[PDB]
């Protein structure tokens, strides 16, 4: 009966900072000579990779700026300088008794506010011929992450058959981007002229907004 | 080098049985404990239990005790787990992982097995392009199920620009769109296309960006 518990559960750091992640458990993990923790990264999409085994030891092929401190109750993870890949998540593990995961710290990295690029689309004539209309709004390669897309048709707000997805953040440029997608019958498209998607963001006072009018082509 | 590769996706309905494998290579099998892991969406990791190959030994999770049954067939090098009594609750990804002597560290992983516990149908996507200093073209992969489908822009030659959002499951359907940025001396002068690739259904469509 070893409980793990890893703090913080989140942390935002800026490019060349230091991060600092710690797991402390409620008896030694190492009475029996070298100490039983390991930490893992886990980027979306992939499995999680071992960073550090046995509290201080580098796994081979991971960069020096990963190491592992601590002994007995109290172990710490550090990553400087921190660049922009680490985005992730990083999980302390100890087995000898009942195997356990930490709960887990999200590593955010900061940078630049930036306005999304915003793109609007009308829906594809494939579409329309098979009855279906998906008017779709691209936001993209924006910070911070929080961000409000209304969708206005003849200027006037519409909420049914809204789906909005968010991607994780980007890699390379600490960025989040977003899709906003309005769906109606291809009869009620052809009812209405106006079709405009807005972006309230943390960047500007006015939101962004992008338009088109069905009657163009 | 050591290698763990794990079976694809799985749509099984409820109150079903499925059987996961993990086919390991470039070590001694039996020599090396093998682990499993429950990965729900955005969550943490949760272990399931162990194999150990030599002797056929298990042990569990008291959450899984009824739920999983690990097994080992020495001959094919393969790991397998069986998730029994089928529930919407046991969608995830599963990983099967090697534990190392060296510390019992986990060295090697699998890279996922993503279980879909559904009673929906299966479906192919429709794919409809998206046309309109850089521009951005898009394409949208509506109606589909199970995950996943593999969008790609000319073959993977476009990679750099490229947004593919997470599929977002409405009235028993799934719906992505993928958005791909490019020089506008680039397009339309050349050919844009986005690939979709729907296993589940053997689809394999293109559709080329055209201007309206
Ligand atoms: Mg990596
Ligand atoms: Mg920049
Ligand atoms: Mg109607």
């Amino acid at each position: 009966d070893i409980v793990l518990t890893q703090s913080p559960a989140s942390l935002a750091v800026s490019l060349g900072q230091r991060a600092t992640i710690s797991c402390r458990a409620s008896k030694s993990v190492s009475t029996s000579g070298y100490s039983y923790m390991h930490w893992y990264q886990q980027k979306p999409g992939q499995p999680p990779k071992l960073l550090i085994y046995l509290a201080s030891n580098l796994e081979s092929g991971v960069p020096a700026r990963f190491s592992g401190s601590g002994s007995g109750t109290d172990f710490t993870l550090n990553i400087h300088p921190v660049e922009e890949e680490d985005a992730a998540t990083y999980y302390c593990q100890h087995s000898r008794e009942l195997l356990t995961f930490g709960a887990g710290t999200k590593l955010e990295l900061k940078r630049a506010d930036a306005a999304p690029t915003v793109s609007i689309f009308p829906p594809s004539s494939e579409q329309l011929t098979s009855g279906g209309a998906s008017v779709v709004c691209f936001l993209n390669n924006f910070y911070p992450k929080d961000i409000n897309v209304k969708w206005k048709i003849d200027g006037s707000e519409r909420q049914n058959g809204v789906l909005n997805s968010w991607t994780d953040q980007d890699s390379k440029d600490s960025t989040y981007s977003m899709s906003s997608t309005l769906t109606l019958t291809k009869d009620e498209y052809e009812r209405h002229n106006s079709y405009t998607c807005e972006a309230t963001h943390k960047t500007s006072t006015s939101p962004i907004v992008k338009s088109f009018n069905r009657n163009e082509c | 080098e050591v290698k763990l590769q794990q079976s694809g996706p799985e749509l099984v309905k409820p109150g079903a049985s499925v059987k996961m494998s993990c086919k390991a290579s470039g070590y001694t099998f039996t020599s090396y404990v093998m682990h499993w892991v429950k990965q729900k969406p955005g969550q943490g990791l949760e272990w399931i239990g162990y194999i150990n190959p030599y002797n056929d030994d298990t042990n569990y999770n008291e959450k899984f005790k009824g739920k999983a049954t690990l097994t080992s067939d020495k001959s094919s090098s393969t790991a397998y787990m069986e998730l029994s009594s089928l529930t919407s609750e046991d969608s995830a990804v599963y990983y099967c992982a090697r534990e190392d002597y060296y510390g019992s560290r986990w060295g090697y992983w699998g890279q996922g097995t993503t279980l879909t516990v559904s009673s929906a149908k299966t479906t192919p996507p429709s794919v409809y392009p998206l046309a309109p200093s850089m521009v951005t073209l898009g394409c949208l992969v509506k109606g589909y199920f199970p995950e996943p489908v593999t969008v790609t822009w000319n073959s993977g030659s476009l990679s750099s620009g490229v947004h593919t959002f997470p599929a977002v499951l409405q009235s028993d359907l799934y719906t992505l769109s993928s958005s791909v940025t490019v020089p506008s001396s680039t397009w339309p002068s050349e050919t844009v296309t986005c690939n979709v690739a729907h296993p589940a259904s053997s689809t394999k469509v293109d559709k080329k960006i055209v201007p309206r």
